[PDB]
């Protein structure tokens, strides 16, 4: 065996992905285009909210039958979710696929959230969410597209505090009907055969047709929002609009990224190959990282980059950060860099899918957001064939956009985006 | 049929808890099922029963019953809480069966 | 740190069979519980009488 | 489609072909453009002595700080530049440097990996740079509870002897061990009987054993050389420890039996008994429903923010147990309800809790070859320990022989009456006597 | 309730709070063994004394 | 504690169960047997004792 | 005083400059009620420029002197009730610190109609900017200043606060008649040139509630 990967796409403007690769187990998934993007200030949190429901009774199971039901199989169940999309996924060995795809069905589409289950499940958006942030890194993102935009993406990935237990049966609902929509929704499939995967999004998967609320443009502001908070460790993280998924200037920027430095890829070791890093390590003599931040939604981007240093040394280390993507920006760019890079990214594009989730993943994101599987050789004819300007330009629009910048911890030696 | 339909509403009426202003679903013992129903009532729902009870108290107390006029009548009587309750008891019987399984 | 952090040497105290390091314990086991275990069960018998 | 069963069987064979000089080399050949290959050694703490313990931590720091034939420098950009993935670590009785690239460089990866385990460049500017920086990881992994606990916990079912001591090592060898010491540790056990080249992904086999005889030559002359060294046995002692500070926010516990060893059929019992009882976390939706009856008491009684049931073998031993993670409060009757399990899976388990048991089980083996480098994981400690693979089919019938009956007789021969081994960290009050808790090893 | 019944009931949870999970100094030396004895021996008393005033 | 009836380990018992004890507005002359029980148990003890003097 | 203050001599630690960011910080909390302030640097204590701000001030309109009253007095206030039909507040807001000030508008509205209010404020502060000042608005607010000044000095804490203020930030006490001296000595230009400064030195932001139909600082 090891052949295809089919990808019908129903009456209604349903999208079902599949690929067989004879793997011990499945993993079905369901995405959705949904997230804290089409919240309003009236809903916030409804998103998140919706997210830790999933265990909740739904018309066809119950509370009690979704997680006995589900483990009887040695099955799970998940529920992962950007701003902008969200997917509801479930593993389990071949030959427990349909016992897990009713629970799996059934949460996505006939949810009924009561009033009480739903009021007795609020107080944990406060537990799920103090152990999120205890990663000071999850706290400046929030805050980043919180200065980044006036909308949309400006809207937080974690239920606000003051909304805590103000969410309402109606608000989940709502949210569901209005977004929950077979024209919004995909239905991808590793480990199983197309026609089966097909035969269970036809007779069942009911709500049907629509594109409801459409989330409004995101409009960039390019705020400065400062976190005072104590911490010995300061982060940062100034970005200017980026590419969005499926833009030409994408692969480009993707590639400044890698360019500049964004991982490292020996255990413990320095990073050479990342001027963004060696510039920083250069400046200052304590302990620091440095990368390079690129982020792509459907209508915008962001990009820049993200620094972690001791406090009384966050001065210098911007800065420093700074000036290599000024140095980059003014053809500071080998035409091997280029080629190191455009490596570098294609490994790390290629060992991303060697999980069974990264691959459902890769799989789901087009078949939602296209309706296509653009071959490995085809991404990759597309990475190379980036200039040694391209990427200049990229690091250009950088320095003259209009930065916005998200800071934490003991800011008193940190600078002001004015000031760099 | 209609037969018992009448033999219920005078028992209805034989019992008499409507002379204090209570509802059938009132007067229920409160054991688990009913105590977990009751967690579901909505708010409203929930402090009506609650000013009808603690109505009924004070005039057990005083020994006193209300006019005629007020008493519920066999037709208008809400069962506000069977619903509830009864949802309660299919789902504790689902469990039951399915840990024996 | 806990890294320098070690138990203190129960040699004094530890019973015949469990005094070298490199033995299994548990092959003296049943010997050890038994005769902890066969005077409480006698305690038992002399009280019971 | 086609079943649980014949995907099984239809999964790629296991290649092993032992070389001259006694290394091992194996591999799983895939569809996949991208790979993972690396050695496993059978090194580790546990090897130490209580003069040079550390230094195989020490060496893992230096590892990738360059080579003779190639500087730092040189070293790292060469392997940046390729798009390569370069990890590895060190246990107690194992270490293990790999690496993830396309298939395409298998061969130019190989020729580094045996580089960097015969040609450790050990320059003794860099030397004085990870001793400071061990000291860091030191301080930085005491704020670990998790660790500290574990630590803790062999410290004691194991105190002294080998498998007492930290990998890590203590503040003094660090601060003292020496380029000779370095130097000593890697050439007497970085060695090709003791090695395993594994490799996952798409590779030739042929290709790979072909670039392995080219890059690692040193043939043995003497039979000291090829002969693989046996340990000495380490003995469980049934006892506690206790490190109380109420100043810490939550306290942690762990509690164990000694374990059969890698090479005992029970382990495969052990395993579905931990499956059984399971783990919890807050963040588990499941919530009060969960199959996990320790997990269902942990959310109905708020008796822990987790709990992990765990199954560690070794060589010649094991440590089998849990940890949970409780507030000062809830610390008794956590641990009165966790123990209280542990009497149900010697006197009362059931058929349908095997049989859940089991899948939950199977999921499990097959999510741990999600992946190359997990799958080269398994085959470098698979020849390793058990001398062999074992594929899943394997795991699989034997899992499925598996029954109440069965896990009842394995479970009381480990546990039943059994002295534990006990490590409590933090404001720990509530928790109290040996003796109580010893006694909650009887008795249903 | 609880998770064990020691603890719960209302009984019970006087003869553990008494006699079984209550916090004794790890000190006390044998001067503390009387007043055990004097409650043993008072039941003594009690039942020899019955027998005795039954006859 | 302010007041001495909520402290004291005995008050504290006489008070749990005769004085701030929380008891039905409703209880009717049924509910007068328990302690009439209680001291008509007092009195033939009492009764009894001074019989039993002679 | 003398014969028993002991901790002495020197001005010890000495306050770093104030430097301006002009920085705009917003606050979703969900109340019903925006309350927005927006300003930019105003004046020194001890500044000339002082007096005209302050003047400038009630001109725009800053607090009312009549019971649930409307204050028609109020530039700032009659502009935005033209504007929304909700309740609202708005205010002349002005600070004057030892090496520099604060000066601007802060308004309390209905969430849905900050957005409206907030602007008419604006408006009002361009339109008076451009001249749009009476000589005599220049001459009511003179008064209310010099009235509110003198009230505020019935109080026995009034008093010792003035009187305070200035034996520290002085050394002497500027006579009641002086201080009225330097008051009305405020043209008609000052008023309407400190009214400039604002709409265009770099303004700084606050504001907290539901900010859904609030502006942001580039939006003005
Ligand atoms: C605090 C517990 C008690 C003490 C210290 C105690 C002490 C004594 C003493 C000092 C005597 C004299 C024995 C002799 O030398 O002949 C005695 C006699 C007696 N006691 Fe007690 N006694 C106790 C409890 C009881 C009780 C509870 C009963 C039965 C209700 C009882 C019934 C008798 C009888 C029947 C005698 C007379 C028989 C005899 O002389 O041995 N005693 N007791
Ligand atoms: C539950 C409480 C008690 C009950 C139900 C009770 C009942 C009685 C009864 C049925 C009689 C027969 C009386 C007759 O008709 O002649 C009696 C006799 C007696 N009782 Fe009690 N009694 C109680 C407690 C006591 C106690 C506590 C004592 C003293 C320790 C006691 C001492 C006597 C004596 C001395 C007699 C014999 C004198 C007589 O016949 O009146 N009794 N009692």
């Amino acid at each position: 065996g090891a052949e295809d990967l089919e990808i019908t796409k129903l009456p209604n403007g349903l999208i079902i992905a599949s690929l067989e690769n004879f793997s011990p187990a499945s993993r079905i998934g369901v995405f959705i285009k949904a997230g804290s993007r089409y919240e309003t200030t009236a809903n916030l949190g409804t998103a998140h909210l919706l997210r830790l429901a999933s265990p909740l009774t739904t018309k066809g199971a119950s509370s009690f039958r979704i997680t006995r039901g589900i483990e009887a199989v040695g099955g799970s169940l998940s529920v992962y979710s950007t701003r902008e999309k969200m997917t509801y996924c479930v593993e389990c060995l071949r030959d427990h696929v349909d016992t897990v795809m009713e629970y799996l069905l059934n949460v996505t589409t006939a949810p009924e959230f009561r009033p009480w289950e739903v009021t007795d499940l609020q107080p944990q958006l406060k537990v799920d969410k103090a152990v999120a942030f205890q990663s000071p890194q999850v706290g400046v993102l929030e805050n980043l597209h919180a200065a980044a935009y006036k909308t949309a993406l400006a809207n937080p990935l974690y239920c606000p505090d003051y909304r805590i237990g103000k969410i309402t049966s109606e608000q989940l609902h709502h949210f569901v009907q209005n977004n929950f929509t077979s024209a919004r929704m995909a239905l991808v499939g590793i480990g199983v055969k197309h026609s089966d995967l097909k035969q269970v999004a036809e007779q069942f998967l009911n709500i049907r047709s629509g594109a409801g609320t459409s989330s409004a443009k995101a409009t960039y502001w390019g705020g400065e929002i400062r976190e005072q908070n104590g911490h010995s460790l300061v982060h940062a993280a100034v970005v200017t609009e980026g590419a969005a998924v499926g833009s030409a200037e994408a692969n480009a920027f993707s590639v400044l990224q890698h360019v500049l430095g964004a991982g490292p890829l020996i255990k413990r070791g320095s990073s050479v190959t990342s001027k963004l890093y060696q510039g920083v390590a250069k400046a200052t003599t304590q302990p620091f990282d440095a990368s390079a931040f690129n982020v792509n939604y459907s209508d915008s981007g962001l990009f820049g980059f993200y620094t972690i240093s001791q406090a009384a040394h966050a001065g210098e280390v911007i800065r420093a950060a700074m000036n290599q993507l000024k140095a980059a920006a003014q053809g500071g760019v080998t035409e091997e860099d280029v080629t190191k890079a455009k490596n570098q990214l294609k490994a790390t594009y290629l060992m991303s899918v060697e999980t069974a989730q990264g691959l459902l993943n890769e799989i789901g994101s087009e078949a939602l957001l296209s309706g296509t599987h653009t071959a490995p050789s085809v991404v990759a004819q597309k990475i190379d064939s980036v200039t040694s300007a391209d990427v200049v330009n990229a690091a250009k629009k950088f320095v003259s956009g209009k930065k916005s910048m998200a800071a934490s911890g003991d800011l008193g030696s940190t600078p002001f985006l004015d000031e760099l | 049929g209609r037969l018992m339909d009448r033999i219920r509403k005078w028992y209805y009426n034989a019992a008499g808890f409507n002379k204090y202003g209570l509802m059938r679903d009132d007067t229920l013992y409160e054991d688990d099922d009913v105590k977990e129903a009751l967690k579901r009532l909505p708010e409203d729902l929930y402090n009506e029963r609650m000013f009808r009870i603690k109505r009924a108290l004070d005039l057990s107390l005083k020994h006193r019953i209300l006019p005629k006029e007020q008493w519920v009548k066999y037709e208008e009587d809400k069962p506000y809480l069977e619903p509830y309750l009864k949802e309660v008891i299919r789902e504790r019987l689902e469990r039951e069966a399915w840990n024996k399984k | 740190v806990h890294n320098d952090v070690t138990v203190p040497d129960f040699s004094a105290y530890r019973r015949e069979d469990v005094m070298d390091a490199t033995t299994s314990s548990q092959t003296s086991s049943e010997d050890r519980k038994g005769f902890s275990y066969l005077v409480t069960a006698t305690a038992c018998v002399a009280t019971a009488y | 489609a086609a079943t649980y069963a014949q995907t099984l069987q239809n999964i790629p064979e296991t290649n092993v072909t032992t070389l001259d000089n006694g290394l091992r080399v194996a591999s799983e050949e895939s569809s996949q453009p991208t790979c993972t290959v690396g050695v496993w050694i059978g090194a580790g703490s546990r090897y130490e002595n209580e003069k040079n313990n550390g230094a195989g931590y020490f060496v893992e720091h230096l590892a990738f700080k360059g080579t003779k034939k190639r500087p730092c420098a040189a070293f790292e950009k060469e392997v940046e530049s390729m798009g390569a993935h370069f990890n590895g670590y060190t246990s107690r009785e194992q270490t293990a440097f790999y690496i993830k690239a396309l298939s395409k460089d298998m061969p130019k990866v190989v020729e580094l990996l045996a580089d960097v385990v015969q040609n450790c460049a050990l320059e003794e500017s860099q030397i004085e740079k990870e001793r400071g920086v061990i000291l860091q990881e030191l301080k930085e992994m005491d704020n670990d509870m998790t660790n500290v606990t574990f630590d803790y916990l062999h410290a004691t079912a194991f105190q002294g002897t080998a498998l007492a001591r930290t990998v890590e090592g203590t503040t003094e060898n660090i601060k003292h061990l020496t380029r000779a010491d370095l130097a000593s540790y890697i050439d007497t056990h970085f060695k090709a009987p003791r090695m395993v080249l594994a490799a996952a992904g798409g590779i030739s086999h042929k290709e790979l054993v072909d670039a392995a005889r080219q890059h690692f030559s040193g043939v043995s002359f003497t039979y000291k050389e090829d002969a693989v060294p046996i340990l000495p046995r380490c003995r469980f002692t049934g006892s506690e420890i206790r490190a109380r500070d109420d100043a810490l926010p939550v306290a942690h516990v762990a509690l164990a039996v000694e374990g059969p060893g890698w090479a005992d059929p029970d382990n495969v019992v052990l395993h579905v008994a931990n499956a059984i009882i399971g783990r919890y976390d807050r963040t588990f939706g499941g919530g009060k429903h969960l199959s996990s009856r320790l997990a269902a008491l942990a959310v109905e009684h708020k008796l822990c923010h987790s709990f992990q049931t765990f199954n560690t073998s070794y060589s010649d031993t094991g440590l089998f147990g849990f940890h949970f993670v409780a507030d000062p409060l809830s610390i008794d009757d956590m641990m009165f309800c966790a123990q209280g399990e542990w009497m149900r899976l010697c006197t009362s388990t059931t058929e349908s809790e095997v049989k859940r048991a089991k899948n939950h089980l199977r999921s499990a083996m097959v999510a741990q070859l999600d992946g190359t480098t997990p799958v080269c994981e398994t085959i470098g400690s698979h020849l390793l320990n058990y001398g062999r693979r074992i594929s899943l089919e394997e795991w699989d019938s034997r899992i499925s022989a598996v029954d109440a009956r069965m896990v009842r007789d394995v479970c009381s021969k480990y546990i039943y009456d059994k002295c534990p081994a006990l490590a409590a960290v933090g404001p720990i009050e509530q928790l109290l006597d040996y003796n109580r808790i010893r006694s909650g090893m009887y008795w249903i | 309730m609880a998770p064990n019944i020691r603890k719960s009931h209302p009984l019970l949870k006087m003869i553990n709070n008494s006699l079984i999970d209550l916090p004794a100094p790890s000190n006390i030396s044998a001067w503390w063994n009387f007043g055990s004895l004097l409650a043993v021996c008072l039941m003594t008393q009690i039942l020899t004394g019955l027998l005795l005033a039954m006859h």
